[PDB]
RNA sequence: ACACGUCGCGCGGU
RNA sequence: CCACGUCAACAGCAGUUGGACGUGG
RNA sequence: UGAAAAGAACUUUGAAAAGAGAGUGAAAAAGUAC
RNA sequence: AGAACGCAGCGAAAUGCGAUACGUAAUGUGAAUUGCAGAAUUCCGUGAAUCAUCGAAUCUUUG
């Protein structure tokens, strides 16, 4: 099991793919962004 | 054992004899009692688990 | 529909129980149901508790006739303890349902005082005893419905 | 120039000329002991009923083959066990069956009707319509003086039409009180509705030609006017249950067609 | 012609009509029993009783025209 | 044209499935009026059979059980699938 | 015993996710809410980018291979909920093998359903690690440690979102499934845009149909639909897109049939005569199942056939290392030894427009028939259905007041229950290989996976809610 | 309801004949709902034996002012269900509401073809 | 299996099982072919067709060929 | 005693046993039910 | 253990009546609960055997009983009842 | 067709 | 009867039991 | 019983029955030989 | 005349009909029928009747 015993926030599930949208925008093109 | 009128009576009936005789083992008695049928019983037969006195 | 019906409580400082045509005696359970009495609901328990090892049965009032000579209680201001267990049962399935009812309720804790209980004839069983001739006399096997209803005080 | 010698009144009606006198056969004492009598003694002969039944007795067979024990035969009965019997139902002691005689029928009641008897009888309920203030107490209602009981026009047959029986109604005023027959009060009749008893309705107004009946197909009809003529009329007509005094409507004609007879019977006081 | 009661059954010329009752009947009784299924079906009920109400047919024609010599 | 269908159904049960796997046996509910003669050809026309016994005996169902037994090359196991 | 254990030590497991929860309320109304967060991020994967040098599912992972991992891939994202499928492809293994003796360190016994959850987590950043040293990303065997380590996160995250839902619904608090949704999901999404892709193409119709790519069925539209007939074919202008279309056509007819085919057999025998409800058995779906995990190991077989061969142990000669590993080359398309068992469970590169090989198609066929019955078999034990489980149950409805005569109404469920299973999965196995053969839109063998699965559990989902009819129940 | 007279049952039998004689079409009678003055203007009639897909609204009772579709009329009960209210108790257990045709008045016709011609000729008394 | 070698020896076995299956099994039958094809199809094309509008909006950012 | 003859008499008798009610419940809830049995 | 020799002189002769040996089985359980300290007194078939064999009538008189313990000291009392 | 020696069969015994 | 599932009623108390209740054979 | 079965959903308690609270309706001391 | 025993998808209660087994038909009507659960048939012209036919094709066993 886990030590943590709140994973039903109904969140932490969304804040993972939150931060990963954002990050990859940064990181990368998909609409002639800066390419890190 | 419990509900073993039937087991009684029909390991009674397969080693053919008047019921008092007849044992039954009380450490496998849950398996005694998954029996029901004719051909069930004779291999609690050949394990020793029923026998006749 | 039915209840207290000695209707002072309120339902905001009560509880309430009641067995419905359980086969245990009319006439017991009526003695029992004055004696029980009052009391919070672990005192009638651990009476009723101990009258199955030892303490009697409850005390009966008018319900008193013979019986032999009697004998060792108890016995505060009656004097004809009898021993119907019976009655007991009914009574100790009575009592958890009402301070099962009187746990979730929420309330509490040292208030009570058992405020009505009554006993309806639910009726009689009705089956027939064997003597003479082809005559044979009634047999009734006692049984009864009951309302149970405590207050705060 | 006068005597018993009317005015006529149309139901045109607003009148204007004169009618013909007023009966000699509507003069006799009122006498309410004689009109109670014909009442119920017309009423008896279409009268009996049901009740209940099996056999009005009797499944059921007996002497009295009652059987000892205590407390006695009970007086009774015997046919049989289990049930059903004792006495029982063979009764009467009836927990169960019949009464001491079923209703009966059998019961041979009746009043004949004798010709001199019967002559009276119309004779003096005749002379019983020929009154006034007794209307009011009877429980109907009446405005318009005086003219009295109500004379009408030989129009009264030829409707036929509804709207012409409401202008005959508002002419002999009346008309109030065939309102009060169309109102609550009506209501609803429980069991008695069977056989009439009943709850709660009253009368109201009879009319009365001669030459027809009339009774023409629209003059049946209506919240409890009753439509009759000279030559055939009873005293469940003239005064219906026997409380003297009907509210009474007639028609010319009548006075001269009443007149002649013969038989025999006439007035005296 | 698409089935199956109650104009095209009751002028049919006959010997054809008992051969498809026949097998109709065969479907019945294969459904049958149990293989009564879970059912009714109201085809199990109507075929069962088409059985019936058209061998009233047969036999009514057979008793009619042996009232007409 | 006075006669009757024998078979009113088959019979299916714990002893009447046991019998098609012992030795080829259908069991049947025939009518009151059943004879042996014409089991043995009503089986015969429904099922391609021959029978090598047929024996009838009563049951509280009123109507008339029929114990069948059939040739070995008829195979039970298909055609009591076909039922 | 067929397989060993693995650790699962209980210091270990606690490292490792498997979910503690929080309160929560058993109730319908929760269980539907989290169902659809699960499915929303299949979608995401197409929406969002992923960081690398040419990454956006261009970089290789091979045509028949990609579909059945699934990642709703084919536009943007590389890996992504793949390593998931790989995960239960395990769990059967371990289950169906039944140890009772040696086998490293217990709860991995048959209740190797439990260790699974626990490795799930691993195996999703494990599974990145597999595909950057094959060189599957164009490695020169380390093209850089900072380089792949920029990658690795992009693919395990995504893949990572699901199988924390797919927890939070297979602890007993959803009646969706994360794992075996998303797979359905991709397939749905490639038939469409297959059909319309650009394959040599001048013009545009005036629409880019409802995504953004024109096709060769915008160019006859241009020119009116009257220039094949005024051609001497009536082929290969509009054929490379026609085959994705037609290769659903052939697969529509068949599973309703089969969707339709079950093997009823009503047990419910009654009190007050007669029968008063129903019982069924789903023939084929009760092997829907096994073929997944089938199409999953041939994924996993590409992979591990070239790192075996010139990477692992060896070369001395390809056909020593393995007969799989045997001639591992990228060859004239996909990854795909030419040559070996590998070889053999993939199309010829031609869709079944060369079946003259001869060897090819032969054992293709009678090797995908065989391991789908396989995993049917290992289905029955402790892992899907069996009769055991459904005495049982029937005990409790009573069997609407059972018929219940001795011995042979509980001998009944169980005499049939392996005969069927058998036959599910038998069947399925061979239809797949030949979907391929007729049309396909990258893999014949995923189109029928995708019906099956698609229609049938619409279906189930309505009755489980409480709700009946198959109306909605979305949110509700 | 019937006209006067003939019979002289006065009579419980009177209401026992309504109750439990007459199967569906005199049924047809006591399925009769009045119609409109619109459509009593455009057939010429009074009244219509109600169809299942006629919409119907509700006059007199204490539910005396909702429209809807008749969900449902039951010949020997001679009494309509108006879809719907209904009235939920929480899990989808679920009620009738059952009404009387000469306490409502019908709004939508969805009349038929031969249908309303038998009506329109001659009533009575082809049975 | 196999019990003097030959493909029509393991056949047998199967054939018990499935002589069964042939008689006891229909088709989606009228109303339930247009049943199951309305309850899904809709659903079908709803799936397929939300990976395919993402793509609308994503390739006319970095240039415009249709909009987005 | 003796009747005419015979089994038969005996069988019609025995389906009677069974055919018998006994019992159930379901009809006496749409019903109309006045107590029976 | 501890060793016991029970005084059934006391009694187990003036009883009977008829019935002795379902009240002495009685009266070995409330004996050995006070002198044991303890709840339930386990009694064996053993010790049913030693009590039933002479027979109602048909006692050995006085029996020696070897009896353990009990710290438990509720839950599952262990007071064996026969021979330790 | 009884019964022990046998995990089960087979083999041994009257 | 046999077999399985039950305790509202019946069993002279009670019930984990039945010759009762329920369904089959 | 009631215009209509709306013949009592849901929650707690109880071995089960039922009990408590709540729901339906104009009215439940109209809750089922009402 | 009457009566036994069957028949059903269910079968408590009534009566509907006979192994073809509450059947259905020929005149006839109009949106609902199979009492109910279930399983179904119909619904702008061939589903469903005793609203009426001292009217009818089938017709076990006993009398």
């Amino acid at each position: 099991e886990d030590s943590p015993g709140l994973k039903v926030g109904p969140v932490p599930v969304l804040v993972m793919s939150l931060l990963f949208i954002a990050s990859v925008f940064m990181l990368h093109i998909w609409g002639k962004y800066t390419r890190s | 054992m419990a509900n073993l009128r039937t087991q009684k009576r029909l390991a009674a009936s397969v080693v053919g004899v008047g019921k008092r005789k007849v044992w039954l083992d009380p450490n496998e008695t849950s398996e005694i009692a998954q029996a029901n049928s004719r051909n069930a019983i004779r291999k609690l037969v050949k394990n020793g688990t029923i026998v006749k006195k | 529909m039915a209840r207290y019906g000695a209707t002072s409580t309120n339902p905001a400082k009560s509880a309430s129980a009641r067995g419905s045509y359980l086969r245990v005696s009319f006439k017991n359970t009526r003695e029992t149901a004055q004696a029980i009495n009052g009391w919070e609901l672990t005192k009638a328990q651990k009476y009723l508790e101990q009258v199955l090892d030892h303490q009697r049965a409850i005390p009966f009032r008018r319900f008193n006739s013979s019986i032999g000579r009697t004998a060792q209680g108890k016995e505060f201001g009656v004097t004809k303890a009898r021993w119907p267990a019976k009655s007991v049962k009914f009574v100790q399935g009575l009592l958890q349902n009402a301070a099962a009812n009187a746990e979730a309720k929420g309330l509490d804790a040292t208030k009570l005082y058992v405020s009505h209980i009554q006993v309806n004839q639910a009726p009689k069983q009705r089956r027939r005893t064997y003597r003479a001739h082809g005559r044979i006399n009634k047999y009734e096997s006692s049984p009864s419905h009951i309302e149970l209803v405590v207050t705060e005080k | 120039m006068s005597r018993p010698q009317v005015t006529v009144h149309s139901l045109t009606g607003e009148a204007t000329a004169n009618a013909l006198p007023l009966p000699a056969v509507f003069s006799a004492p009122i006498r309410p002991d004689i009109v109670h009598t014909v009442f119920t003694s017309v009423n008896k002969n279409k009268r009996q009923a049901y009740a209940v039944s099996e056999k009005a007795g009797h499944q059921t067979s007996a002497e009295s083959w009652g059987t000892g024990r205590a407390v006695a035969r009970i007086p009774r009965v015997g046919g049989g066990g289990t049930g059903r019997s004792g006495q029982g139902a063979f009764g009467n002691m009836c927990r169960g069956g019949r009464m001491f005689a079923p209703t009966k029928t059998w019961r041979k009641w009746n009043v004949k009707v004798n010709h001199n008897e019967k002559r009276y009888a119309t004779a003096s309920a005749i002379a019983a319509t020929a009154v006034a203030s007794l209307v009011l107490a009877r429980g109907h209602r009446v405005e318009k003086i005086p003219e009295i009981p109500l004379v009408v026009s030989t129009d009264l047959e030829s409707i036929q039409k509804t709207k012409e029986a409401v202008a005959a109604l508002k002419a002999v005023g009346a008309h109030s009180d065939l309102l009060k027959v169309l109102k609550s009060k009506k209501l609803r009749a429980g069991k008695g509705k069977y056989r009439n008893r009943r709850w709660t309705q009253r009368r109201g107004p009879l009319v009365v030609y001669a030459e027809d009946n009339g009774i023409v197909k629209a003059l049946r009809n209506v919240p409890g006017v009753e439509t009759a003529n000279v030559a055939s009329l009873n005293l469940l007509q003239l005064a219906p249950g026997a409380h003297l005094g009907r509210f009474v409507i007639w028609t010319e004609a009548a006075f001269t067609k009443l007149d002649q007879v013969w038989g025999s019977e006439t007035v005296a006081s | 012609m698409a089935g199956v009661k109650a104009y095209e059954l009751r002028t049919k010329s006959k010997e054809q009509l008992a051969s498809q009752l026949v097998d109709l009947k065969k479907e019945l009784a294969e459904l049958k029993v149990q293989k009564l299924s879970r059912p009714s079906l109201p085809k199990i009920k109507t075929v069962r009783k088409s059985i019936a109400c058209v061998l009233t047919v047969i036999n009514e024609q057979q008793r009619e025209a042996v009232r007409q010599l | 044209l006075d006669s009757y269908k024998v078979i009113e159904q088959p019979i299916t049960s714990e002893t009447a499935m046991k019998k098609v796997e012992d030795g080829n046996i259908l069991v049947f509910q025939v009518s009151m009026k059943a004879n042996k003669y014409q089991i043995k050809k009503a089986v015969k026309e429904l099922y391609e059979v021959d029978v090598l016994k047929v024996n009838t005996l009563v049951r509280p169902n009123g109507t008339k059980k029929a114990y069948v037994r059939l040739t070995a090359d008829y195979d039970a196991l298909d055609i009591a699938n076909r039922i | 015993m067929a397989i060993k254990f693995l650790e699962v030590i209980k210091p270990f497991c606690v490292i490792l996710p498997e979910i503690q929860k929080p309160e929560r309320k058993i109730q319908f109304k929760e269980k539907v809410l989290w169902t659809a967060i699960t499915l929303f991020i299949f979608l995401v994967c197409c929406q969002i980018p992923l960081f690398g040098i040419m990454s956006s599912d261009s970089a290789d992972p091979f045509y028949w291979m990609r579909v059945i991992l699934a990642s709703n891939r084919g536009t943007l994202m590389e890996l992504g909920i793949s390593p998931i499928v790989t995960s239960g492809l395990i769990m059967q293994l371990l289950a169906g093998a039944k140890i009772i003796e040696v086998g490293d360190t217990p709860k991995d016994r048959a209740l190797f359903n439990g260790a699974q959850k626990l490795f799930g987590m691993i195996i999703t950043i494990g599974q990145s690690i597999v595909y950057v040293m094959t060189g599957m990303y164009g490695d020169p065997s380390e093209m850089g440690a900072g380089i792949c380590l920029l990658i690795t996160i992009q693919l395990f995250v995504a893949g990572l979102i699901v199988l924390l839902l797919d927890e939070l619904l297979q602890k007993g608090y959803g009646l969706g499934s994360g794992i075996s949704l998303f797979i359905a999901t991709n397939i749905c999404e490639t038939i469409v845009w297959k059909a319309f892709s650009p394959t040599t193409v001048n013009t545009g119709r005036g629409m880019e149909f409802e995504g953004a790519i024109i096709a060769l069925f915008h160019l006859l539209a241009t020119r009116t639909d009257k220039v094949r007939a005024l051609r001497e074919a009536f082929y290969r202008q509009n054929l490379p897109n026609l085959m994705n279309l037609i290769a659903t056509i052939f697969v529509f007819a068949v599973v309703i049939y089969f969707q339709g085919f079950r093997v009823d057999l009503p047990i419910k025998s009654a009190r007050y005569r007669g029968q008063y409800n129903t019982y069924p058995i789903k023939l084929f779906y009760t092997s829907n199942i096994p073929i997944i995990l089938q199409s999953a190991l041939v994924s996993n077989l590409y992979v591990i056939s070239q790192m075996l061969s010139a990477r692992f142990s060896g070369n001395l000669l390809v056909s020593l290392l393995g007969t799989w590993s045997d001639t591992s080359s990228g060859g004239p398309a996909r990854a795909y030894p030419v040559g070996g068992l590998c070889h053999y469970l993939s199309p010829p590169e031609s869709f079944g427009s060369v079946l003259e090989d001869p060897v090819h198609a032969v054992v293709y066929i009678v090797f995908m028939l065989g391991s789908c019955a396989f995993f049917s078999k290992t289905w029955i034990e402790v892992s899907g259905s069996s009769a055991k489980d459904v005495a049982k149950q029937l005990k409790e409805q009573q069997m609407v007041m059972r018929g219940h005569r001795e011995t042979s109404m509980v001998h009944e469920l169980n005499r049939y229950i392996p005969t069927a299973a058998a036959f599910g999965g038998l069947c399925i196995g061979a239809l797949s290989v030949l979907a391929d053969f007729l049309g396909a839109i990258g893999s014949g063998t995923g189109i029928l996976l995708a019906v099956t699965i698609i229609y049938q559990y619409f279906e189930i989902f309505v009755k489980e809610q409480s709700e009946v009819g198959s109306m909605g129940a979305l949110l509700f | 309801m019937a006209k006067q007279s003939l019979d002289v049952s006065s009579d419980r039998r009177k209401a026992r004949k309504a109750y439990f004689t007459a199967p569906s079409s005199q049924r047809r009678v006591l399925l009769s709902a009045p119609l409109s003055k619109e459509l009593r203007a455009q057939y010429g009639i009074k009244a219509l034996p109600i169809r299942r897909d006629d919409e119907v609204l509700v006059v007199r009772g204490s539910k005396k002012g909702q429209e809807g579709k008749i969900s449902s009329v039951y010949r020997l009960k001679f009494a309509v269900q108006v879809d719907k209210v209904t009235k939920e108790k929480v899990n989808g257990a679920s009620v009738p509401i059952n009404l009387h045709p000469s306490k409502l008045v019908i709004t939508k016709l969805h009349l038929d073809k031969d249908r309303k011609a038998l009506i329109q000729r001659k009533g009575g008394k082809l049975e | 299996m196999d019990q003097v070698m030959q493909f029509v020896e393991p056949s047998r076995q199967f054939v018990k099982d499935s002589i069964r299956l042939v008689k006891r099994c229909t088709k989606p039958d009228r109303k339930e072919f247009q049943k199951i094809a309305m309850a899904t199809a809709i659903g079908f094309a709803i799936m397929g067709f939300i990976g395919f509008f993402v793509k609308l909006i994503h390739i006319p950012i970095n240039n415009i060929i249709v909009g987005g | 005693m003796a009747a005419q003859k015979s089994f038969r008499i005996k069988q019609k008798m025995a389906k009677a046993k069974k055919q018998n009610r006994p019992l159930p419940q379901w009809i006496r809830l749409r019903t109309n039910n006045t107590i029976r049995y | 253990t501890r060793e016991y020799t029970i005084n059934l002189h006391k009694r187990l002769h003036g009883v009977s009546f008829k019935k002795r040996a379902p009240r002495a089985v009685k009266e070995i359980k409330k004996f050995a609960k006070l002198h044991m300290g303890t709840d339930d007194v386990r009694l064996a078939p053993e010790l049913n055997q030693a009590i039933w064999k002479r027979g109602v009538k048909g006692v050995e008189y006085r029996l020696r009983l070897r009896i353990s313990r009990k710290r438990n000291e509720e839950e599952d009392a262990k007071n064996p009842l026969f021979s330790y």
